[PDB]
């Protein structure tokens, strides 16, 4: 089963709950108390992102049975997202833990410090979910 | 009380013929008109044709209020009949029918694409960014 | 179809209007449908029976008649109705 | 998530921040109308789609005379006995081979999955 | 005259309705033309059955479908639609009874014909939209005796099944005992057949 | 594509004497409805309904530059069976097909843009629950559907 | 004031009305009588929670018709005259709907029959000749 895993094409649309994107003006109160028991000790010491980050946030829920068919890990799915993006995006995932599996993703601060800025995170959204490959 | 069980009657009345014809003018209820702004009130003919086989136009409060463009109704009421009730001190209810059904819907006040300035955004058929900036150069 | 349509056919046709001074309207107000007929070489009609027409190889068809209006505008404020019953 | 149309002209409203306030707002494009943005979700995108299936039932399919009729599941509501079940046969479910019942007890449209 | 009926009964015409009415309505289909929007469906059906089945202004020829799901009634009146004549039944009873079949039985010197039938509502055409939403028993003897609880609900019935057979696939003795291609066979063959 | 993924898929109406496809939004607003709320009330009867509406979003994009009937009817004019040499003849072309070539059976009369926007707004509404997989496919096999 | 201004006096005042539909027999019936001065008489019954409209036809017209109040909030509709005298006035506001229904359920169908059988006299169908025109 671990060849099969390793040869069956998993792309980021597989293990995916559902995408949503919100405006997110502050970082700390993201959206509602489920983020932000966890998001806080990211931005407890948070390093890379300190400068400045991207207003808009694109949340990303994965599904557990999905993931744990494959046994793909959250940290896996973070390197590999900040593989293919580099430092374009920074991505914030919640422990395996929790009952939701979370990641939030938003744009390059360098950017932030001509499409749109909402628009292109929909590209992505896309992008990553059928063309990633995780 | 009297509301409880109270009964009504009254009688109808249908004059043969009214100087004035009764038409009928209907508004979307999203639309949200509020006659209480209407100060002022035209209707006139359009004019794009170039009479009474034509849509009628309805402007309210000149250009500052907004602009309505009527349409007769396509339907033939061959097999019914439309009457309105108007309540009168005698008290005898008086039906008088509907010559014409139109429908307004609101026209919109702002820089409109030309036909041929629509022809160069035609170039960027899918290529378009920033949806929002295309009216700024307008 | 012999009953419905072709009425229906001929009554939808528009007015045939002509003008060029003189106007001419043509209207088909009726159809008719004869008996299945044929004639002789002399012109006599007869009644086609079915097998006449396989045995002489003739095909079983019935005469088609209209009623067709004419009238006529002369630009004289007169106007001259004229009907050809079962043309 | 939710749709809305500028009180202007009428024309769909499309979401927008301004730095200034740092505030999202739902601006019209032909119009330059702009309103307060209450929702702050832009849009989600439902990959599983678990939408409920008694939502997308009508109550009125009890009135089909060829769905089959069970009395082994009494409306949870009024009790009645007799219930009509079937399937979804909705696309895009990958799979669907439950019953969903609707009380076939007039007025009462009650639906529910055993 | 059916779209006559529709606006004497509580159809609301398309031209006159908003948009937001149209979600809880029915919409209404006469020959593919959306004509307007019913609020009870059940009772307009109904009604059209009532009518059709009298013969007062709908023809035996027209079809009456109510997509339940789909909030849609489809009204066809149109040539070139396939129907069959079939046995109404109500309450798990034909409405045939032994009456109509002793008028049937002396059919010459009285004047009972099969129309009689049609005008008296216990057997009507269907068409193949219609038959969708029509719950349809084999046999009277059988599928609508008290039995197993299958389907307590039948609209309509067989005349008899033997029907689904043409002209040359008629001829066919025990057709019910043999490959399907057989059948198929003999149909060809019993058109060059002399006689 | 970047634009064309995120916003998905767009409708398109082909409709008789046209060359090329037309977008479906453009034959709307040549009809009369201009504003995106009076053509969605044709289109999506329940704007309560999320995953319906998200559908048309793509097409009123691409329909976005045309924002007025005579616009809408001269573009349609341009892909007329015959060329148009001047923008009135297009426009009275263009309302010449929509009058009686586009869904004759819904009407033909000068009046009847506003019965053939309900039932284009209905083959609309029937093609996005296709989309949606809420309605079943059509079966041209059943007869049904045949003559 | 002008021609083309349209008056507003109706709707400052208020003015409600009622939009009804009828049949053809009752507007024949009234169009009959070509408008002696009365063809019936409305009656409204009002209970403790509930509203009866109904229309009696006149006894020399005939020689019950109820009414079924429909719901406004889904238009809002207001009536305007056109005056011979080329000034246009706005009436009022509708203020309810209603239907008219007949009473009869199977013998209606015969005045139907009859209608539809009018509505089919001048439907023209193709006639048969005995003879073959000379
Ligand atoms: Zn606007
Ligand atoms: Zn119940």
């Amino acid at each position: 089963k671990d060849i099969l895993c390793r040869l069956e094409h998993t792309t980021l649309r597989k293990v995916t709950a559902n995408t949503a994107i919100y405006y997110d003006p502050n970082p700390q109160s993201t959206v509602v108390a489920e983020d932000q028991e966890w998001v806080n000790v990211y931005y407890e010491m948070p390093d890379f992102d300190v400068a400045r980050i991207s207003p808009w946030l694109l949340r990303v829920e994965l599904d557990r049975k999905h993931m744990t068919d494959r046994k793909l890990t959250m940290e896996q799915i973070a390197e590999k997202i900040n593989a293919g993006f580099g430092d374009d995006l920074n991505c914030i995932f919640n422990d395996d833990n929790a009952e939701k599996l979370v990641l939030r993703i938003r744009i390059m601060n360098s950017d932030e410090n001509k499409m749109d800025d909402d628009v292109f995170l929909r590209c992505i959204e896309s992008n990553m979910l059928t063309d990633m490959t995780l | 009380g009297p509301s409880s069980q109270n009964v009504t009657e009254y009688v109808v009345r249908v004059p043969k013929n009214t100087t004035k014809k009764y038409n009928i003018m209907a508004f979307n209820a999203a639309d949200k008109v509020n006659f209480a702004t209407w100060n002022q009130a035209r209707l006139e003919r359009d004019l794009s044709n170039k009479p009474e086989d034509q849509p009628w136009l309805l402007r309210v409060n000149g250009k500052s209020g907004r602009k309505f463009k009527g349409i007769k109704k396509g339907g033939v009421t061959e097999n019914t009949s439309y009457y309105i009730f108007t309540q009168c001190p005698d008290g005898a209810f008086e039906a008088f029918p509907v010559h014409n059904w139109y429908n307004f819907t609101p026209l919109a006040r702002h820089r409109t694409l030309t036909a041929e300035e629509a022809e160069e955004e035609w170039e960027r058929r899918n290529k378009v960014l920033n949806h929002f900036s295309i009216m700024q150069q307008r | 179809f012999i009953q419905m349509s072709v009425q229906r056919i001929v009554e939808d046709a528009p007015p045939i209007d002509l003008q060029a001074p003189p106007r001419y309207l043509l209207k088909f107000e009726q159809i008719y449908l004869s008996k299945p007929t044929h004639w002789e070489r002399d012109g006599a009609p007869s009644p086609m029976m079915p097998n006449e027409a396989r045995l002489r190889n003739l095909t079983y068809s019935a005469p088609l008649y209209v009623d067709i209006t004419k009238t006529v505008i002369k630009e004289g404020e007169e106007q001259l109705q004229t009907q050809h019953q079962k043309t | 998530v939710g749709i809305r149309f500028c009180q202007e002209c009428n024309n769909m409203l499309y979401p927008k921040e301004d730095k200034e306030n740092r505030i999202l707002l739902y601006a019209c494009r032909n119009c330059d109308y702009q309103q307060e943005a209450d929702n702050s979700c832009i849009y989600v995108n439902k990959i599983t789609h678990e939408v409920d299936e008694l939502t997308q039932i009508i109550a009125d399919v009890s009135q089909d005379p060829t769905l089959p009729r069970t009395e082994d599941h009494p409306c949870q509501k009024c009790g009645h006995k007799e219930a009509v079940f079937f399937q979804s046969h909705s696309a895009r479910a990958e799979d669907a081979m439950r019953l969903y019942y609707v009380c076939t007890a007039p007025h009462c449209g009650h639906r529910w999955t055993e | 005259p059916i779209l006559e009926f529709l606006e004497e009964w509580s159809m609301e015409n398309l031209e006159e309705i908003s948009p937001a009415a149209i979600a809880d309505a029915t919409k209404i289909f006469v020959n593919g033309c959306w004509v307007g929007i019913h609020k009870d469906p059940e009772q307009l059906m109904n009604t059209l059955r009532k009518l059709r089945r009298q013969m007062d202004i709908i023809v035996s020829e027209v079809s009456m479908i109510r997509d339940i799901r789909e909030r849609e009634i489809r009204i066809y009146t149109d040539a070139g639609r396939i129907c069959r004549p079939l046995l109404i039944v109500e309450k798990q009873k034909l409405l045939l009874k032994k009456r109509h079949i002793d008028q049937l039985k002396e059919r010459e010197y009285n004047n009972y014909s099969w129309q009689d039938l049609v005008a008296s509502g216990v057997v009507e055409y269907i068409d193949t939209l219609e038959e969708e939403t029509v719950m349809l028993a084999m046999t009277p003897d059988d599928l609508q005796e008290k039995e197993v609880a299958y389907c307590s609900t039948y609209t309509h019935c067989e005349i008899h099944p033997s029907m689904i057979l043409g002209v040359c696939a008629s001829i066919i003795p025990f057709p019910d005992h043999n490959q399907s291609p057989r059948n198929t066979y003999q149909s060809a063959m019993g058109k060059q057949a002399m006689g | 594509g970047a634009k064309k993924s995120a916003i998905g898929q767009r409708i398109v109406a082909t409709l008789p004497y046209i060359k090329q496809e037309v977008p479906i939004i453009i034959v709307f607003r040549a009809l009369g409805f201009v504003s995106d709320r009076d053509i969605l009330e044709h289109i999506i009867y329940d704007f309560e309904d999320p995953e319906m509406m998200e559908m048309v979003k793509p097409s009123l994009d691409e329909a976005f530059v045309i924002q007025e009937q005579n616009v809408a009817l001269n573009f349609i004019g341009s892909r007329g069976a015959k060329p148009g040499v001047t923008k009135e003849k297009r426009i009275k072309y263009a309302k010449e097909v929509l009058q009686k070539e586009m869904l004759p059976h819904v009407g033909v009369s000068d009046f009847c843009e506003t019965k053939k926007a309900y039932f284009l707004g209905y083959m609309v509404h029937r093609l996005l629950l296709a989309a949606l997989g809420r309605r079943e496919l059509d079966d041209r096999d059943h007869y049904g559907n045949k003559r | 004031a002008e021609r083309g201004e349209l008056d507003l006096t109706g709707a400052k005042q208020n003015t409600g009305v009622w939009l009804v539909k009828v049949p053809k027999y009752l507007s024949q019936q009234w169009a009959k009588a070509s408008g002696r001065g009365e063809v019936g008489k409305l009656r409204i019954a009002k209970t403790q929670g509930r509203t009866e409209v109904s229309f009696t036809l006149n006894e020399d017209l005939a020689n019950e018709h109820p009414f079924v109040l429909q719901s406004v909030g889904g238009q809002t509709l207001t009536v305007f005259t056109e005056s011979s005298s080329d000034k246009l006035s706005l009436e009022g506001i509708v203020v309810q709907r209603a239907e008219c229904r007949p009473a009869a359920s199977e013998n209606y169908m015969r005045l139907k029959r009859l209608q539809i059988e009018e509505s089919s006299k001048p439907v023209r169908l193709s006639q048969q000749l005995d003879k073959v025109v000379t």
